[PDB]
This record gives C-alpha cells, sequence and structure tokens, in this order.
C-alpha cells in the first residue's frame, strides 16, 4: 500500500484534460504520489475506488458542474465525509467556477442534476447532508476571475502542509 | 533583458494562457501576457512590450471564425514583427471546438506556419510543455 498518497476527487473529462492536468503536473512534479478519479464513470469498481480512498491522507474534493451528475461519484463524497468523520483523512473542498453556497444547498444546474440522479432513492437523505457539510471545511475557490496557475500553487502548497503535518 | 510575450484573448487570459506563462516562468524565461481585447487606445503601452519581445506567441481562439477575429485583435500584433526583424512569432490554436481548416487557411494568407493546435487526445498540459520546448529553442536562436 502507498501511504503519501493524495486522492483526486472529480467529474468530467475536459476538467481532465484541463485545469486537474495542470495541478496533477504540479504534484507530479513536486513527488507527491496522486490517485486520479474515475472521471469518466469508464467504471473502475466502487470498492476499488473507496478503498484508495480510505488509504489516502489528503483528498482533494473538486467540486464542477458535473460533480452530481453521477451516483458513483456522490457515493464517493459520501465516503470522504465518512472518512473525515473518523479522522483518518484530511479533505480540501475545491470549488472550480461554482460558489460554495451552491453546493451546500444544491442550488441552480448542480442541484437539478443531483436531484434527477437521486429521485426515489433512500440514501437522498444522507448524501444531502454530506453536500451540506464539506464546505464547511476551510477550502479553495476558483472563480473566472482567478489566476489558475496561481490557484494550482495555491493547492499544491496546502498539500505538502498537510503532508508535513501528518 | 530578453523575454517573450504572450498576446490572447481575455476568455483564456486567466485560464490556459496564465499556465503557459507560469510553465516558461518555471523554465527560467521571463515572459508577459497581453490582453487583445483592447482598443488601440490602450493597446498602445502595449506595443512597445511586444516589439521588443524575442518571441512572440499567439493563443489564438480557435473555437472562432477567423474572418470575425483575425483583423479585429491580431493584426496588430503580428505588424509587431516588421519593426523587430530578429523577432520569432509562435502560433497556438486553442479550443476544445477548433475550425481548424478556416484558421489553417488564414495563418497561411498571413504567412506563418510555426503552429501548435488544442487535440481531444492531449491535455492542454502536454500542449504547453510542446510549447515551452520550442519556444526555448527559439529562445536563444
Amino acid at each position: 500500500p502507498p501511504q503519501h498518497q493524495v486522492f483526486i476527487n472529480f467529474r468530467g473529462a475536459d476538467l481532465r484534460r484541463r485545469f486537474v492536468s495542470h495541478l496533477v503536473t504540479a504534484l507530479k512534479l513536486n513527488n507527491i504520489n496522486v490517485f486520479i478519479d474515475d472521471y469518466e464513470d469508464r467504471g473502475q469498481p466502487l470498492d476499488v475506488l473507496l478503498k484508495r480512498i480510505e488509504e489516502s491522507k489528503i483528498v482533494l474534493a473538486i467540486f464542477s458542474g458535473n460533480y452530481t451528475e453521477s451516483v458513483w461519484c456522490v457515493r464517493e463524497l459520501e465516503k470522504i465525509k465518512d472518512c473525515t468523520d473518523e479522522g483518518t483523512l484530511v479533505a480540501i473542498p475545491i470549488f472550480y467556477k461554482l460558489e460554495p453556497s451552491t453546493v451546500r444547498d444544491l442550488k441552480g444546474k448542480f442541484g437539478d442534476r443531483f436531484r434527477s440522479m437521486a429521485k426515489g432513492d433512500e440514501r437522498k437523505k444522507k448524501w444531502k447532508e454530506a453536500f451540506n457539510l464539506i464546505p464547511n471545511i476551510m477550502g479553495i475557490i476558483i472563480d473566472k476571475k482567478s489566476v489558475e496557475s496561481e490557484k494550482v500553487n495555491e493547492i499544491v502548497k496546502a498539500v505538502k502542509t498537510a503532508l508535513t503535518g501528518i | 533583458e530578453e523575454f517573450v510575450c504572450i498576446s490572447c484573448v481575455e476568455e483564456v487570459r486567466y485560464s490556459f494562457v496564465s499556465h503557459l506563462s507560469e510553465a516558461l516562468r518555471r523554465k527560467g524565461i521571463n515572459n508577459v501576457v497581453v490582453d487583445v481585447d483592447i482598443d488601440d487606445l490602450l493597446f498602445k503601452e502595449s506595443q512597445a512590450k511586444i516589439e521588443k519581445a524575442g518571441v512572440s506567441v499567439m493563443v489564438l481562439p480557435g473555437n472562432c471564425d477567423p474572418s470575425e477575429v483575425w483583423l479585429d485583435k491580431f493584426a496588430k500584433v503580428l505588424e509587431c514583427q516588421r519593426n523587430n526583424k530578429d523577432q520569432a512569432v509562435v502560433s497556438v490554436l486553442y479550443g476544445d471546438s477548433l475550425l481548424r481548416d478556416q484558421w489553417l487557411s488564414e495563418l497561411d494568407f498571413r504567412g506563418l506556419s510555426r503552429i501548435h493546435q488544442s487535440r481531444k487526445e492531449c491535455s492542454d498540459s502536454i500542449l504547453v510543455e510542446e510549447i515551452v520546448r520550442d519556444v526555448y529553442e527559439t529562445h536563444f536562436y
């Protein structure tokens, strides 16, 4: 098992090819071991993902507009939330081009996709509370006036700090 | 001393181009970013910077119609290569839905050949890498 692992949790092939590709290049540059999420839901087994998350020390939860279309991604967040409550990992919420309140209160396009995917599902309530609580962890914001390269450096800094602290 | 000038529209200024500028900077290559969405009035300061740049990098909005974009925004950047004949020009067609042929045609008409393109198979990070290597080779050239 690897044990200076950073888990990068998110969805979107466009996000993987763009912003995340730079974040990944900067982490590797700093010899930090990272695990990339199944961003296409190309069907890596859910138990493998949830286990990788548990084996991590850091999780970067990158909330984008596509996060709530995936039942598996939402299950990952639940697992994130469960693990932080047992104290086995540092979680850092990243808000990619949406406001945190949008996430917390499941507003707009973000929540509409969530409500559509979770219609008539028993676990809906528990999921709703996770989205309400994870954005209270300190976290990092990226809006359209943000200099992305600076935000990448800011995230890498937070990761270095968290890793020395463990 | 010697430096590189990146030209682009505003939509990419804070995303793709910032990564591009950061990458050059890590490699020890000084650079400045010029926004071409500015009209010819404030642009008069930026003309100065482009002219003394050794390498001028044009990051084009490849999803857009070149006929609706070239003359309006980038003609003025290319026209700085006249004053400095030592200056080399690098062109980047950036975008997730390129009007690839329209732009290749435009670039040919203006006489530009040193060209990089967005591809669905490569990340923007790889694209940045390819451009930094080209610039570096041209930078001491």
